[PDB]
């Protein structure tokens, strides 16, 4: 039984200290081990100050938002 | 792991373990400092390297030994050696008395390689944003150090933050009766377990009085 | 089959906006003014309101879209 | 059984939900719960049901609307 | 292990940060320390007042200035400096007589208006104020003992129940109580102090200004207006009536909160809870911020209205008093204004509890929800004002350099003119309905020209940018996108490292440090505007729309007497002014290196110097550096020291120019 | 009772009629063609330029260029005659009361600039929306760029139609609000 | 030092400061003013760190994202080294321009 958002599905970030808070990014993969605290891996078009466009988030920090659309983060 | 017998640098003049190095003013300042750090390693060929204190050096085909004032210089030289595929280098801190403390490959395995028996020191079980607010821990153990709070205290203050926003359902603390309480401390009735029962009944009386007073014009 | 996330590991989302009470509270009791929780319906109820006539079209005549600004307040 | 991160999060939620209700009661006694602090004065509730209670208008609370 | 040379700077950077004290464990200790410090500060103020009164009494000429105030000049104090010429005579003395300094404070007019006539009265006043300083220190001791006695009475204190620990929160109810403090401040300290000063005026000031009159009858309360013709100041009867009205109003207002009895007055907490506030009133930083934000309009209006409506005898007749007072109070109120924002930021860092993420209940919460909108719009208005003021000034400069004064863009200041016209119509309607008309209001309404419009836009730009920096620092003190953990660190800290793009000047204290430059610049603009309009209203009205006029006809032109002060031709009584001018230039430039050059360079330099000292023959056998190790100043200390040098230079370079230009 | 001396030099209208709300009724200002300072300033301009002109040869090109400059100065003098200037400076003023019908009014430049500035901003926003990529910002798609630049003329209508139809703004819950200020 | 201030930077600056509408030396007075402006402008880069400007840029970028104006070349404040370089360049350029105008206008007037 798959857990978390599907691969390639857009999710809105709910981590307040994240550089992409309330932004959206494609789900690269979700780790299926229940022991992993932050299994969801999300990649973004906008890099942060460390020039990193991907990060691993918790299961409770992604809400499966729709596609961004024209001129929308 | 067995610590070596690194002698004090002021007592090991002219040792065969010393690499051929040019020698500069950047070395440890004697006549003012007594704490020295020593790094030893075994090389395979006399490959030239750069001393952390200015000037270049040539290793020995066998054992090597260098003395430095700071652990940072020893670690810099260790990284430089490790770039040359030279493992098995150990870094010691020499106390003023001559006590040898084994520092860098502390358990014999380099810190970037996972080794069993290690425990996460200074670990915090939440995201960095999960730290409690500094304002909440005023005049407590963590007065200006909210990042040092144990996770139980963080959860407790988080629950307090959750609670102290539903203002209408809060309980105002009753005003103490200073004039008629406050006898000499020797004047007490003991019965500690009865004192909590007295707390229960007194708070029940306070709440009933408040409800009766509120149900007059509300 | 996607497993349902338990309420322990669910998400808060951002349905809780500045115009409504937060996690659990009550909003300030303002006297006669904008009260209660607003909901977007201006344009929709504007298309059912009468007043449109054949002088200008025959449907809800509102260039400049002044009706819709209530629905935009949320955006 | 091993304590997964979801189980730890569940304990977090249970602890917070219980304690946030407990601290509102008469058994926590924090300085922020004093009179003049966040909680209303004992016999004078100001706002209830999201409406100004009659005690807001002070000595006029007994006056009729007319 | 022990400390390095940076210990002194570290300690002195928080020498009065009583919250950061190590022995302090509770709000009782903090509040008592603050109360005792207040008593000591009041003692210092009283001693300063007695100082000025003594020096006017002893080393001065009040007895002679009072007779002929218009052409005479007051004396601050004598000059006793062994560095002067033991031969000849200094330019500050009448040949063989002692050396004197001309007072530019304004105390002479204050004492003359208040009713002083003789040196003996000033001497008795000095004695009384020294007595009051003694009284203040003794009150400090009294309150320390009373609170320690309450603490000792906790040796005979128990509630016989586990609720006894509640007394922990009420030990400092004497200091932390708000309703009683508000009631008694607003009533006594404001209203009854005003009423007592009305009594002082009616008993002394008005009797000792005119021929003998009736027994202080109620005819001493007039409603004339301003600028009594002979003394060119407000009517003392008008001042007494004003203080009486303010006193009555504030006495009535002072009965608002529940101070001494629970059956009278409304509580401040209930007032706030049913409004758009309900802030954390137990924070000392919040109270300090919002009362510093109160002394700011008071001091700014003091600066404005000491000049516009001169209240003291012959104050307008002194060309130096009027400018010095205005500039002084403008600088004081600018400092208090930036203080309010600094302590608001400290409040948000230290003494503010916020909901989880979304409970939009606190006012600070609602402000923080849309803080980005606030900062973006403040940036927009700042950019607009800067662009359109600098560009129009550049147009005027270019078109007047090109021999075309008529090609300038001169927007007539129509809105300010409309406000002035309405106020003038109101005042003229007041005057025309008087049997004792032909009154004057001095500079309450002044000629407004396009130069005034441009300078007002520049001042608005400066205020907007200062508020922008301070507000951004306050709102992002608890965390920004760049550093989303800023409330875990101190209010002031060095940086967040070179990584993540580089993070120099990231703390809220760094926002204050950046904003102090803009405060100084805005104050300089305001002071230049006032001083230029004071020196020559006509030339300012015509040629002030192009910045070259400000550069030439004001700075370059009016600096002639000051530089000529001491030269190879003799000295004037402006020699101290010129010497302090150059010294303050040196101080201003000296702080550039603390701001531009940063720590690591100097740390290497200090390591080299320390190498020398540990290498010099005799030093090495006496001092190995292990005790008070010399180190370069830390980053925050460096920024603060550079800021102090810059502020001192910029502020203290101006009074010499004012004195040289006006006197 | 002589408001000039009462208020330290400044004079007040003292009359409440709508006919004085125009800038032309102000006693501070005066039409430039009958102002002494205006005459003196432009006469001094003419005198200085003419004195410079005489310094050169009669038949030189510099003499002709100075004649052209003199003609420009005299044209400027006659063109600013209807413009209002202060009764003490002689420098013509710019009207910022929204008069719309006076010489030197700021309404026409304001309208022109606002139109063209909205045009620039709308063209840039349209290009950014239609090129949702960083590669298109460094290597500009010139045909699309000029298409948006030409299309920007209808900004005052298209922008409003997007504002009311929910296509310009975005809810705050879709963009990064800012740094966290709380959590615990 | 007062001699340098008075007889060099003040008395000998009369030519450049009073150079408006004077045919040859108008640009020198204007460039004197511009050099002062540029020199003072350098201090914004010299005294400030890049973190404040980065946070301000993020605040502005919020308003840009609000109206669907997303610069995909993400706006970042100048790097620390670049901030120092810009400050130094503006400082030296403005000061050199100030001296340049001051000396050249005076020598052109006197000659
Ligand atoms: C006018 C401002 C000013 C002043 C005075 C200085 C002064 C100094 N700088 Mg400096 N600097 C400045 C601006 C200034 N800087 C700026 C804007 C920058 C740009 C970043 C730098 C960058 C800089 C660097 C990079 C270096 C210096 C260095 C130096 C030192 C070498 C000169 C020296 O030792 O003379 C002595 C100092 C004086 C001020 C001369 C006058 C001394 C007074 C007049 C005599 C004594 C007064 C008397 C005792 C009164 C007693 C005090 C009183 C309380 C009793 C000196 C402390 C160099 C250094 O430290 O190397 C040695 C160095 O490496 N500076
Ligand atoms: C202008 C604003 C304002 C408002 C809205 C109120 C409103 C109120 N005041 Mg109040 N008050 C005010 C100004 C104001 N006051 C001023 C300026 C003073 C100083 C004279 C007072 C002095 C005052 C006292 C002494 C008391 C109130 C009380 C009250 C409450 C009962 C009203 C009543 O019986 O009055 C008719 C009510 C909430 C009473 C109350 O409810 O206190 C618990 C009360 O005892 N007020
Ligand atoms: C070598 C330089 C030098 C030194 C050491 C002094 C020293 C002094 N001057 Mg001085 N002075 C100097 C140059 C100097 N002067 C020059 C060049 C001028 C311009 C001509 C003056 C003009 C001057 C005036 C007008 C006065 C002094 C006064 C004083 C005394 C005040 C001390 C005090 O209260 O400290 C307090 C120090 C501080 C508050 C600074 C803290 C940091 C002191 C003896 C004053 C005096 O006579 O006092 C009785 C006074 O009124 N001086
Ligand atoms: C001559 C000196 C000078 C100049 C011209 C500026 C110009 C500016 N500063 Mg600045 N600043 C300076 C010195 C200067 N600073 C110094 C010495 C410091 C101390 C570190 C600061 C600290 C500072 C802070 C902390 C802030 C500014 C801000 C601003 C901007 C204000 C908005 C504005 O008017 O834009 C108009 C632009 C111009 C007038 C530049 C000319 C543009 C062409 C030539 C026309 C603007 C770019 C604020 C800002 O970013 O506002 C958005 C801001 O937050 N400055
Ligand atoms: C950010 C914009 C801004 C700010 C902060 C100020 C600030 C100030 N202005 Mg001001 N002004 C502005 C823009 C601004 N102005 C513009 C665009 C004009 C037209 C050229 C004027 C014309 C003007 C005059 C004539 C006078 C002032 C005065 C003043 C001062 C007193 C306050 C007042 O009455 O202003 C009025 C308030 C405003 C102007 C706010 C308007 C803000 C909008 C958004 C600016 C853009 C409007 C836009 C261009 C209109 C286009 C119309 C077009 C569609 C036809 C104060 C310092 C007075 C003064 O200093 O006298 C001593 C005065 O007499 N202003
Ligand atoms: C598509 C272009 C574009 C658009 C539509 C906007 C729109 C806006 N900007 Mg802005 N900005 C831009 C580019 C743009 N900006 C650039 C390139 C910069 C870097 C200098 C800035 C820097 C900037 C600041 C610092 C601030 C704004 C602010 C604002 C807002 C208020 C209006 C304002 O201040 O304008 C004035 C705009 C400027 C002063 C920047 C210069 C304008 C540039 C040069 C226009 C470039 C357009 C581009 C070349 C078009 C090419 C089209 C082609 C490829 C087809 C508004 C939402 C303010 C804000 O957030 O308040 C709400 C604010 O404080 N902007
Ligand atoms: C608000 C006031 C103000 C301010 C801030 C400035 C700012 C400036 N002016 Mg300036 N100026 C002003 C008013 C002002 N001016 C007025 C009213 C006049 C009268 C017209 C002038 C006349 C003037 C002239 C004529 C010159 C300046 C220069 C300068 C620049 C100096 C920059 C620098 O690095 O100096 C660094 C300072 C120095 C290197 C020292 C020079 C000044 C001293 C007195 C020389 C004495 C040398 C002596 C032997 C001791 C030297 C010590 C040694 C260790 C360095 C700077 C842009 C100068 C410039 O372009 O650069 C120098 C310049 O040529 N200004
Ligand atoms: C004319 C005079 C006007 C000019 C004075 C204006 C100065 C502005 C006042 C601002 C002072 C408050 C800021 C402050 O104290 O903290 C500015 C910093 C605060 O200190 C910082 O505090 C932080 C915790 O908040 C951290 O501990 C940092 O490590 C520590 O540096 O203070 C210092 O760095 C002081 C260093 C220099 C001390 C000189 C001693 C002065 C002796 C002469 C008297
Ligand atoms: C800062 C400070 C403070 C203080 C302040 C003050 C208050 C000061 C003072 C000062 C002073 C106030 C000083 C004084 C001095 C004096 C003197 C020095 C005197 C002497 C005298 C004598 C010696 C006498 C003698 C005699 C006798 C014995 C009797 C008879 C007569 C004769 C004369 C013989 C406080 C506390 C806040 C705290 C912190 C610090
Ligand atoms: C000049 C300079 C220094 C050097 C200044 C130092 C090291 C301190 C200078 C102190 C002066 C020389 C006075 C020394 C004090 C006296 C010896 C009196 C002692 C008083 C104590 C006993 C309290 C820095 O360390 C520094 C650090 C970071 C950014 C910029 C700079 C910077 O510009
Ligand atoms: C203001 C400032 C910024 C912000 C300034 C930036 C980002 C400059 C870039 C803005 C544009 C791209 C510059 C382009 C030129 C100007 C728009 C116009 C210059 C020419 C005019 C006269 C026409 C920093 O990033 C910074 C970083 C480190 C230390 C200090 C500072 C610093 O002081």
């Amino acid at each position: 039984p798959w857990v978390g958002p599907k691969k390639g599905s857009w999710v809105k970030i709910l981590r307040p200290e994240s550089y992409w808070f309330q932004q959206r990014g494609q789900v690269v993969n979700v780790n299926q081990k229940p022991e992993v605290k932050y299994p969801v891996t999300v990649k973004f078009d906008s890099v942060n100050y460390a020039n990193v466009n991907t990060n691993g988030y918790a299961l409770w920090e992604v809400i499966e938002a729709p596609a961004p659309g024209p001129g929308e983060v | 792991v067995v610590a070596e017998a690194i002698p004090r640098p002021e007592d090991l003049l002219d040792s065969p373990k010393f690499p051929m190095f040019e020698g500069s003013t950047g070395g440890y300042m004697s006549r003012s400092t007594r704490e020295r750090h020593a790094i030893t390693w075994t090389a395979k060929g006399q490959a030239k390297f750069e001393m952390p204190t200015g000037g270049f050096a040539i290793m020995n085909q066998g054992e090597n030994l260098c003395y430095f004032r700071k652990k940072e210089q020893c670690i810099a030289l260790g990284k430089q050696l490790r770039k040359m595929k030279i493992e098995n280098y150990k870094i010691y801190r020499l106390k003023k008395d001559g006590t040898v403390i084994f520092m860098h490959p502390a358990d014999g395995v380099f810190p970037e390689k996972v080794n069993k028996g290690r425990v996460q020191v200074n670990g915090r079980p939440f995201t960095i944003r999960g730290n409690p607010q500094q304002s909440e821990l005023k005049f407590t153990k963590y007065q200006g150090k909210g990042y040092e709070a144990d996770p139980l205290t963080t959860m407790f203050v988080k629950a307090r933050v959750m609670a102290f926003a539903d203002v209408p359902n809060l309980f105002a603390l009753p005003q103490p009766n200073m004039d008629e309480l406050v006898p000499a401390e020797e004047v007490d009735k003991y019965t500690r377990q009865e004192y909590t029962t007295r707390m229960m009944e007194a708070l029940k009386r306070v709440q009933d009085d408040r409800a009766a007073k509120a149900a007059k014009s509300l | 089959x996607x497993x349902x996330x338990x309420x322990x590991x669910x998400h808060p989302k951002h349905m809780l906006v500045a115009g409504v009470r937060g996690y659990e509270m009550e909003w300030q009791p303002i006297p006669g003014d904008a009260v209660k929780y607003p909901k977007p319906n201006s344009e929709e109820m504007f298309k059912t309101m009468i007043g449109a006539d054949v002088e200008t079209g025959g449907e809800a005549w509102d260039p400049l879209g002044f009706h819709k600004l209530f629905d935009r307040n949320f955006d | 059984y091993t304590e997964t991160v979801a189980d730890e999060r569940l304990f977090e939620q249970v602890y917070l939900q219980y304690t946030s209700e407990y601290l509102k009661g008469p058994l926590y006694w924090h300085p922020d719960k004093l009179q003049g602090w966040l909680p209303d004065y004992p016999g004078t509730p100001m706002i209830k049901e999201g409406k100004y209670t009659s005690h807001v208008i002070g000595n006029l609370k007994a006056f009729s609307s007319n | 292990g022990r400390c390095a040379s940076s210990r002194y700077l570290q300690v002195l950077g928080s020498i009065h940060d009583i919250e950061c004290g190590f022995g302090i464990d509770n709000t009782l200790s903090l509040n008592l320390q603050i109360f005792t410090a207040h008593w000591g500060h009041l003692t210092i103020i009283l001693i300063w007042v007695s100082s000025n009164l003594y020096h006017i009494a002893s080393n001065a000429n009040y007895s002679l200035w009072v007779k002929n105030p218009i052409p005479s000049m007051p004396i601050a104090h004598n000059i006793w400096d062994p560095h002067f010429t033991n031969s000849t005579s200094t330019p500050y003395s009448h040949t063989i007589i002692t050396t004197i300094l001309i007072a530019y404070s304004g105390i002479y007019n204050q004492l003359y208006t208040s009713g002083f006539n003789t040196i003996n009265q000033i001497y008795k006043t000095t004695f009384t104020f020294s007595c009051l300083a003694v009284i203040s220190i003794l009150l400090a001791k009294i309150h320390i003992n009373t609170h320690s006695e309450l603490l000792h009475k906790l040796a005979s204190h128990t509630s016989q129940i586990p609720s006894f620990f509640q007394l922990l929160y009420f030990l400092d109810v004497a200091i932390s109580s708000v309703n009683i403090r508000f009631n008694f401040h607003t009533g006594i300290l404001v209203g009854l102090f005003s009423i007592g000063y009305t009594g002082h005026l009616l008993d002394i000031t008005i009797p000792a200004s005119r021929a003998p009159l009736i027994h202080t009858s109620p005819s001493y309360l007039t409603f004339f207006g301003g600028l009594k013709s002979n003394t060119s100041s407000l009517y003392l009867t008008d001042i007494a009536h004003h203080h009486l009205a303010i006193g009555i109003i504030s006495i009535l207002t002072g009965h608002l909160y529940s101070s001494f009895r629970a059956a009278l007055g409304t509580y401040i907490r209930d007032i706030l809870y049913t409004s758009h506030l309900t802030h954390s009133i137990k924070s000392l930083h919040l109270a300090l911020s919002l009362i510093l934000a109160s002394c700011t309009p008071l001091t700014s209006t003091t600066a404005q209205h000491i000049y516009s409506l001169t209240p003291y005898f012959y104050l307008s007749y002194d060309h130096i008093y009027s400018t010095a007072l205005y500039v002084h109070h403008s600088y004081i109120t600018s400092f208090l204004a930036i203080a309010s924002h600094a302590h608001t930021a400290i409040t948000l860092v230290r003494d503010w509890v916020a909901p989880l993420e979304q409970e939009s209940s606190s006012k600070q919460i609602r402000i923080h929800t849309h803080k980005a909108a606030i900062i973006s719009h403040l940036s927009w208005v700042s950019l607009w004002l800067g662009f359109h003021t600098l560009a129009v000034y550049s147009h005027n400069d270019t078109c007047i350099a090109f021999n075309s004064p008529s090609k300038q863009i001169l927007i007539e200041a129509s809105n300010g003119q409309l406000i002035q016209q309405a106020s003038g119509k109101a005042l003229y309607g007041t005057i025309n309905s008087i049997n004792n008309y032909n009154k004057s209001f001095d500079s309450f309404i002044h000629p407004i020209s396009p130069g005034d419009l441009y300078v007002h836009h520049a001042i608005a730009l400066g205020l907007h940018i200062t508020v922008l920096i301070l507000l951004k620092g306050g709102l992002e003190a608890r965390g920004s996108k760049l550093m989303p953990d800023k409330m875990e660190h101190s209010f002031g800290f060095s940086c967040d490292g070179p990584g993540r793009g580089g993070t120099c000047d990231i703390s809220a204290w760094d926002s204050f440090y950046l904003a102090t430059f803009w405060m100084l610049n805005s104050n300089a603009w305001i002071s230049f505007y006032f001083h230029y309009k004071h020196l020559t209203p006509r030339q300012f009205s015509e040629s002030s729309t192009y910045l070259e006029s400000w550069f030439r006809d004001y700075l370059w032109f009016n600096s002639t007497p000051l530089i000529h002060g001491y030269s190879t031709l003799g000295a004037n009584d402006l020699s101290v002014q010129s010497w302090s001018f150059l010294l303050t230039h040196l101080a201003w430039a000296s702080g550039f290196m603390f701001l531009i050059s940063w720590r690591g360079y100097w740390q290497e330099l200090i390591d080299i110097i320390l190498y020398i000292h540990l290498k010099t023959p005799i030093l090495i056998n006496l001092w190995n550096g292990d005790i008070y190790t010399p180190l370069a100043l830390s980053i925050v200390q460096a920024r603060f020291i550079g800021l102090v040098h810059f502020s001192t230079g910029l502020i203290l370079t101006y009074p010499p120019f004012i004195i040289g230009a006006t006197s | 009772a002589k408001p000039l001396e009462m208020f330290g030099g400044v004079d007040i209208d003292l009359e409440d009629t709508p006919a004085h709300w125009t800038i032309k009724a102000s006693p501070v200002l005066e039409p430039c063609k009958d102002n002494k300072k205006f005459h003196k300033k432009l006469k001094d301009e003419l005198y200085k330029v003419k004195k410079n002109q005489q310094k050169f040869a009669e038949g030189s090109a510099a003499y002709a260029r100075f004649n052209k400059k003199i003609k420009m100065i005299e044209l400027r003098e006659t063109a600013y005659g209807d413009r209002l200037c202060g009764k003490k400076d002689g420098l013509p003023r710019t009207i910022a009361t929204g008069e719309w019908n006076v010489r030197g009014s700021a309404m026409w430049p304001a309208a022109i600039f606002l139109y063209i500035a909205g045009w620039i901003g709308w063209a840039g926003r349209s290009y950014l929306i239609r090129t949702n990529d960083a590669a298109k910002e460094i290597n500009i798609d010139v045909p699309l760029a000029v298409t948006c630049m030409a299309s920007g003329f209808s900004w005052p209508v298209a922008a409003w139609q997007e504002i009311v139809n929910g296509e310009m703004a975005v809810p705050n819950d879709q963009i990064h609000n800012g740094g966290p200020w709380n959590q615990s | 030092i007062n001699g340098w201030l008075r007889n060099l930077l003040w008395s000998e600056a009369s030519q450049v400061i009073q150079s408006y509408a004077l045919s040859s030396i108008c640009p020198y007075g204007f460039i004197f003013l511009i050099g002062h402006f540029i020199w003072a402008f350098s201090l914004m880069f010299l005294f400030s760190g890049r973190a404040y400007w980065q946070e301000l840029i993020e605040s502005i970028l919020w308003s840009h994202h609000k109206l669907k104006i997303i610069p995909h070349i993400q706006p970042r404040a100048l790097s620390i080294s670049q901030g120092r370089a810009v400050g130094f360049i503006h400082y030296t350029l403005g000061g050199i321009g100030s001296t340049w105008a001051f000396i050249i206008s005076r020598l052109l007037v006197l000659t």
